[PDB]
């Protein structure tokens, strides 16, 4: 698989690993109208929209994953009424799709699989269908190339973390935890953050953690920053408390309609 | 829908190919991927040549999205390098800007048929090796290996340095390993070393090794085995294995070739089977891919420790004497 072992040198590593300080400078702006925990919120609402939009049309996890890197990083920079993140959802699906090498998603078919998510798995935070044509989409397309500074491919601690498991040999009994926790990373702005190894390190952790597996020696046999890996943990732990309060069905809807509306023309 | 300063904003910071560069009437080249320009900045800061290639067709398609993923993140001496993007909102365009390079292979072997320094052979060579090296050490595999990919520098501080790249069809299967011609499904590396031979031939004598007038392609197959002979089964096993491999049973007769070696051709075009030179030429050219040598062991041969050394000018220090590329 192309670049697989240049991450040291790729634009992922060199461009796109972000200071934390600078993110929540950039945050501020959506936080005049939407509060720390309700921007979050929205964070974990769009990680699902993106999953369904890959589920729907029978994409692999790294396919999704690619996609769910490239929304991130659009509203990194910009704030949510620059586009609506309707719309950039699934443009960034149609665009990881073909990075990825599974195809150019018809117009019928991308088009259709938006407006059918939106409409029976998303019905409680959207009452109009899905308004967006494929001129549309075409559009945000040449915005989000533009914005992530043509860079396309990323690297996720799938990889990794199968490498990790193999090497363990626990691969049956540690994988699908680990890989599952991996998934729930991208609630949150860890891939903005840290190398992708690191994250599997410590969804790795906490896999072994939960299933009562002493992995310490393991772990100490590692040429790694231990404190840079706690760190991480320390977020995995903090996203499933926010996960057990939130009520995403209850509370999309008043979030979504806080959030600040893009401005039409004079 | 979108918001309207973000646009703006955009809008008015947005880089336009057609304010930044000088290239109406300087097209270089047309094909398959596109139109290539020799463009110059506009506003004089470097005054430098640049290549701006405009890729086929509007917006973002599988190609036009692979190439950039590609060599957006590539970087090598002997591989071209993209230095810019530019996406042209009002008529979905994408334009790419390269480094400029004067030569390649394609003109430079033409000029010498059409009629030479200390070891810009084994020099040419050498960077091929080291380029597509980089590459494969990366998994990407080139795919269209041949003279017109080859790209060589001229005048600046590249002088001489051999730029890898995929121009595309202005198709001939000269260059094609015998594995594709009879129904290989896939490409791989050792696909693209047989096209590297197949140059490193042609650099040596100035005529391609394998010239010749779905999947299948007599012909083609002739002349391989005109110049390297018909394989024995122990030279080749899995042969049997190919999906043509009846086919070439029904159409070819062993007994033919049975004068024919790459010892005997390369003899008649004064190059010696005792040399160095020879000797890799003939790893290269291995027929069964599995029996082929490795770009990384290329570069590891005997041959480029013999006088003379490769030199990272190809040229030598000597003076260039091929023309300039003609405007279309
Ligand atoms: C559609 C397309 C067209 C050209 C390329 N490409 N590939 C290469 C490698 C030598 C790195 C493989 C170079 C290019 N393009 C170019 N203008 O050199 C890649 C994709």
């Amino acid at each position: 698989k192309a670049m697989a072992g240049n991450f040291w040198q790729s634009s992922h590593y060199l461009q796109w690993i972000l200071d934390k300080q600078d993110l929540l400078k950039e945050r501020q702006k959506d936080l005049k109208f939407l509060s720390e925990e309700e921007y979050w919120k929205l964070q974990i609402f769009f990680t699902n929209v993106i999953q369904a939009l890959g589920e729907h049309l029978k994409l692999r996890q790294q396919v999704i994953a690619t996609a769910t890197v490239y929304f991130k990083r659009f509203y990194a920079r910009y704030s949510l009424k620059s586009i609506d993140p309707v719309l950039m959802a699934p443009t960034c699906v149609f665009l990881a799709s073909k990075v990825e090498e599974f195809g150019v998603v018809s117009n019928t078919r991308l088009i259709a699989a938006a407006t059918s998510v939106l409409k029976t798995r998303f019905s409680y935070a959207f009452p109009k269908e899905f308004p967006y044509r494929m001129n549309h989409i075409l559009e945000c397309e040449f915005y989000l190339l533009e914005l992530m500074d043509c860079c396309l491919i990323v690297y996720h601690p799938y990889r990794p973390l199968l490498q990790y498991v193999q090497d363990m040999g626990q691969e049956d009994m540690l994988l699908p935890l680990a890989w599952r926790i991996v998934n729930d990373t991208y609630r949150t702005d860890l891939c903005l953050l840290y190398p992708p190894f690191m994250i599997a390190l410590a969804c790795l952790h906490v896999a072994c953690v939960v299933q009562q597996k002493d992995a310490r020696q393991w772990f100490a046999e590692l040429s790694v920053d231990m404190e840079k890996i706690l760190e991480i943990i320390r977020v995995i732990l903090k996203l499933y408390e926010q996960w057990k309060n939130f009520d995403e069905r209850k509370e999309m809807a008043t979030i979504l309609s806080k959030m600040p509306k893009p401005k039409p023309p004079p | 829908k979108m918001d309207y300063d973000f646009k703006v904003k955009l809008s008015s910071e947005r880089e336009r190919v057609e304010d930044l560069f000088e290239y109406e009437g300087c097209k270089v080249g047309r094909g398959t991927y596109g139109h290539v320009y020799k463009a110059k900045r506009k506003d004089g800061k470097d005054d430098k040549d640049y290549a701006l290639k405009q890729i086929e067709g509007t917006g973002i398609s599988m190609s036009a999205c692979r190439e950039i993923a590609l060599l957006r993140e590539l970087k090598h001496p002997n591989v071209i390098s993209l230095q810019k993007v530019f996406l042209s909102h009002a008529d979905r365009k994408v334009w790419l800007l390269f480094d400029y390079a004067e030569h390649d292979l394609w003109h430079i072997i033409k000029f010498h048929r059409a009629s030479l320094p200390r070891g810009m052979v084994k020099s040419l060579l050498y960077q091929i090796l080291d380029g597509i090296h980089y590459l494969h050490a990366n998994w990407v595999l080139h795919r269209d290996l041949k003279p017109a990919n080859i790209l060589v520098m001229g005048e600046g501080p590249e002088r001489g340095r051999v730029k890898i790249a995929d121009m595309g069809f202005a198709v001939t299967f000269w260059y094609r390993a015998p594995e594709l011609l009879l129904g290989a499904r896939h490409y791989t590396k050792a696909i693209d070393i047989w096209a590297i031979g197949c140059i490193f031939a042609e650099l040596l004598t100035s005529e391609p090794i394998f010239h010749c007038r779905n999947p299948y392609h007599h012909d083609q197959l002739d002349r391989i085995f005109n110049v390297m002979g018909f394989p024995a089964d122990k030279d080749w096993e899995d042969i049997k294995k190919m999906p043509e491999h009846s086919t070439l049973m029904k159409d070819f007769r062993r007994n033919t070739y049975t004068n024919c070696s790459l010892i005997k051709y390369m003899e008649k075009h004064k190059v010696k089977p005792d040399s160095k030179a020879f000797h890799l030429l003939q790893k290269l050219l291995t027929m069964d891919p599995i029996k082929r040598i490795t770009s990384e062991q290329a570069m590891q041969d005997p041959y480029f420790l013999e006088d003379p050394l490769p030199t990272s000018d190809v040229f030598a220090g000597c003076q260039i004497p091929y023309p300039k590329r003609e405007f279309l």
